[PDB]
């Protein structure tokens, strides 16, 4: 019998979609519907004005509205909605949902108005807001936040709100003011996009609203983008009366409450790169804020299908004609580079891109060239991290149409150092572009001139093949072991041969690996299997941390040009446990991988290796908690296991750092001594690698703070480095 | 706890206004708690390499099943992908599906599960 809890949820949404009808109407004819369904009960129609309120922000002053018609017709109503709301919000700030609560906020102050909450009533909180950067010893990501919370909202509920506490929202902008110019911004720099000041400086986002607010307070709180539904309803709307918002104190500061990191806006356009059409707000104006604070919110709602979330986007809202392609890429890319990381999957963004361009033919392609070829522009003073990610997508969104590019136009970097950025990127790229196809075809898609940056091939270097050098010890162990495996030997058949061998056995594993990875070379199908048949001899061959090391040193001195192949085999290598994380972290930072060391597969294989056991760590945590909620011998057995499941972890962490550091240091003290420059392309890689490890593995880090801090990075630590790990402090602080 | 719970891409029925085919949950069961995609229509050249490369940006992958040809033993124009976790699985499904390979489209699917002998045309 809940067909009218089902009806009704629909007629909710379905006045902020679009319609053959003035919004206007459809809020008016909304309302005598719900009013009329208040006896016939309420409780349904509360708990859902709350949820548009939260997960439905792009639609907010719509709803607003919508309560707005309600109070005008229901006083009582309002009353219960606003008990409901503080509540609500009351709870997102325990369970830590920042990011949400701000939509309440936002929305409440809305509600100003819309004539239901008492214009002073809301600075009564806002106050509040404010008086957090007051309280001692605690974290400026609380403070930065109820900042946040503030300020953003005053695009909307400002103009009005001005009228009134203007004696005080002058304190409460001279207190916030003050907090703002004596706040640290050490993270910064390793959240920005670009390091360039030009032609877009990338500004923090609180310094960067305030920006935007001044600009507003001077225009007389005067918006030109955020619709007001309630502009045709002030007839109806003032006879309504106003509702007070009882006192409230933020919940204090526990070593249980998580605020959002520090964020960076990302700036690549203006009014001049689009010329002809409509003026696309200023950097430090409000109305960028909106469009882009909404658009990030289309995508987040519709992302999990691309077809619709393209209409919900090219179909904006936009009170004042703006350049909505411009605006949209703009924002996928905010996004796509958003560091740390995206809101959602790398993939999703390329795929989007793909519908947008099916959508819009006649605009959004034109654009999305143009953003190409700026990106790349651009590209000398781009943060690595956002680079490979750029080299990611562009590559993949080639494939999806018929690898055409008018290369020639980056004709430039054939004329530029092989370790100088924008070269270095159509490489990256078109090596990519080869795995998402084949060798010879990306040949025949580039220009001749091109040839030089195009991929190695794929060829399997085979040390005991033809090789006429038979001045090689263990030459014949191979050829007799080739033709066993061809045979169909066994692992005992095959451990016979191996025991003639001269000297863990340097000699003995470098003929095993070398061999069987030959006539397994054809497929990734076949190098597995046989991984995997022989796994045995593997396990036994390489049983300590010189041998694991040795079996990488070998296959990568066969696969050296092949990539993915290297990158498939050392995953496969750890599931099947022929190789640990902590081996292929000395292998990563060893000599004979110097040359490749700023290459992108590289650290994809260490990324590789620390989410394989960032995994595991995590699921032995799922089955200990499932044990626990339940012989059980399997508990102490799991207990022991996390136990050994962490510490090898942690030892990663470790490893990687102390290796990281083993090779800086080294660089800072050479450039010292000869006198030669720190920012060399190596160094730019090197250093910004140290940071994307602290930016995507943060979470679990921040777990051996007793360690990095006194032990890892001391003092004594050159300034450029430790600069990362204190930067990497600024996130949670 | 909306209509913007909606996820078109991988809901898992097809609602195909057919006969028989898949009508108890007896096997349905495994459908919706599957991490293993059925891919048709690959390019007859199409390589196991290439596919690891595209649906890796997806989520880590297990295994994947070539489709053959039970009579000339070689790429019939298919295969499956097994996926570590439905997470990844969703992906794939909700963002390559659809897309090119080897400048094609290709069409992917819930499957059950891989058991030997799938692999033949």
């Amino acid at each position: 019998a809940n067909e009218t809890e089902d009806h009704l949820e629909s007629l909710i949404c379905k006045v902020g979609e679009k319609s053959a009808c003035s919004l206007e109407s459809n809020l008016e004819g909304l309302a005598g519907v719900l009013e009329a369904d208040l006896p016939n009960y309420k409780s349904k129609i509360l708990r859902l004005l709350c949820t548009v309120a939260r997960l439905l922000p792009e639609k907010l002053t719509i709803y607003t509205t919508l309560v707005g018609l309600l109070n005008a017709r229901n006083y009582n109503f309002g009353g219960e909605f606003v008990e409901a709301m503080i509540r609500q919000l009351k709870e997102s700030l325990k369970a830590n949902n920042y990011n949400e609560a701000v939509y309440l906020v936002r929305f409440l102050s809305d509600l100003v108005n819309c004539h239901v909450i008492a214009a002073p009533s809301m600075v009564a909180m806002f106050e509040n807001f404010v008086s957090v950067t007051q309280e001692e010893d605690v974290p400026q990501v609380r403070r930065d936040w109820y900042v946040y919370a503030f300020l953003s909202s005053l695009p909307w509920v400002g103009k009005e709100l001005y009228e009134k506490k203007d004696a005080e929202m002058d304190r409460i902008f001279a207190n916030t003011e003050s907090y703002l110019k004596r706040r640290q911004k050490t993270h910064v720099p390793m959240l920005q996009v670009w390091t360039a000041d030009k032609p877009h400086p990338q500004e923090e986002y609180l310094d960067c609203l305030w920006a935007q607010i001044q600009k507003l307070k001077k225009d007389r709180w005067q918006e030109r983008h955020i619709l007001r539904p309630y502009l045709a309803f002030d007839s109806i709307l003032c006879e309504a009366l106003q509702h007070n918002l009882p006192p409230f104190t933020p919940p204090p500061h526990t070593e249980d409450s998580v605020y959002p990191m520090p964020r960076v806006i990302f700036r690549m356009f203006d009014y001049t790169d689009d010329p002809e059409g409509p003026v696309m707000p200023g950097s430090h104006s409000v109305e960028r804020f909106v469009i882009e604070e909404n658009l990030h919110c289309i995508i987040k709602s519709h992302w999990k299908e691309r077809k619709t979330c393209a209409a919900q986007l090219v179909s904006y809202p936009g009170k004042n004609k703006i350049p909505l392609n411009y605006h949209i890429v703009e924002v996928i890319f905010a996004e796509l580079f958003q560091l740390p990381a995206p809101p959602h999957i790398d993939v999703m963004y390329t795929t989007l891109l793909i519908e947008l361009c099916k959508l819009q033919p006649g605009s959004l392609p034109q654009v999305l060239a143009q953003a190409t070829e700026m990106l790349y522009m651009r590209l000398d003073t781009m943060n690595t991290t956002c680079v490979d990610r750029f080299i990611n997508w562009f590559s993949h969104h080639l494939s999806n149409f018929q690898f055409r590019w008018s290369w020639e136009d980056w004709s430039d970097c054939l004329s530029q150092d092989p370790e100088s950025p924008k070269p270095k990127f159509v490489r990256e790229v078109l090596e990519k572009c080869m795995r998402l196809s084949y060798h010879q075809r990306i040949l025949d898609i580039v220009p001749p001139t091109f040839s030089a940056l195009c991929p190695a091939n794929p060829t399997c270097i085979y040390k005991y093949g033809d090789e006429s050098s038979n001045s090689l010890p263990g030459h014949s162990v191979a050829l007799c072991l080739a033709v066993a495996f061809k045979s169909k030997a066994t692992n005992d058949e095959i451990f016979s041969i191996l025991k003639d061998v001269p000297n863990f056995n340097p000699l003995k594993i470098e003929v095993f690996v070398q061999t069987l990875l030959h006539l397994a070379a054809k497929s990734f199908s076949h190098s597995f299997s046989a991984l995997a048949k022989f796994h045995e001899v593997f396990k036994t061959l390489a049983e300590s941390d010189e041998g694991k090391l040795h079996v990488l040193r070998v296959m990568f001195e066969v696969w050296r040009n092949h990539p993915q192949m290297i990158a498939v085999l050392v995953d496969k290598m750890i599931r099947t446990q022929i190789v640990d994380c902590a081996a292929v972290a000395n292998w990563i930072f060893s000599s004979e991988l110097s040359r490749d060391f700023t290459r992108l597969f590289v650290w994809e294989i260490l990324h590789s290796t620390i989410r394989k056991m960032n995994k595991h760590v995590l699921k032995i945590q799922k089955e200990l908690e499932e044990a626990k909620e339940k012989l059980e011998e399997q508990i102490e057995r799991l207990q022991e296991k996390v136990e050994s499941a962490q510490s090898e972890q942690k030892n990663l962490f470790l490893v990687i750092f102390q290796r990281f550091i083993m090779i800086l240091t080294e660089h800072l003290v050479r450039c010292e001594t000869d006198g030669t420059s720190v920012l060399t392309p190596w160094y730019k890689n090197c250093i910004e690698r140290l940071q994307q490890i602290f930016l995507q593995h943060h979470q679990i880090i921040q777990q051996y703070m007793v360690t990095l801090e006194n032990l890892l990075f001391t003092a004594e630590l050159d300034p450029h480095i430790l600069a990362v790990f204190q930067q990497f402090c600024a996130l949670q602080a | 706890l909306k209509a913007l719970r909606s996820d078109s891409y991988v809901e898992l029925s097809q609602y195909r206004d057919q006969h028989f085919r898949g009508d108890n949950e007896e096997q349905e069961k495994l459908l919706k708690k599957s991490c293993t995609l059925y891919v048709g229509n690959l390019s007859f050249y199409t390589t196991e390499e290439q596919i690891y490369e595209l649906f890796s940006k997806s989520g880590d992958i297990k295994k994947i099943i070539m489709g053959l040809d039970k009579m000339k033993k070689t790429a019939c124009g298919f295969c499956f992908v097994e996926y570590y976790s439905r997470a990844d699985a969703e992906n794939a499904m909700r963002y390559i599906n659809g897309t090119r390979l080897d400048d094609r489209i290709i069409r992917t699917d819930w499957d059950a599960g891989f058991k030997e002998g799938r692999q033949y045309g």
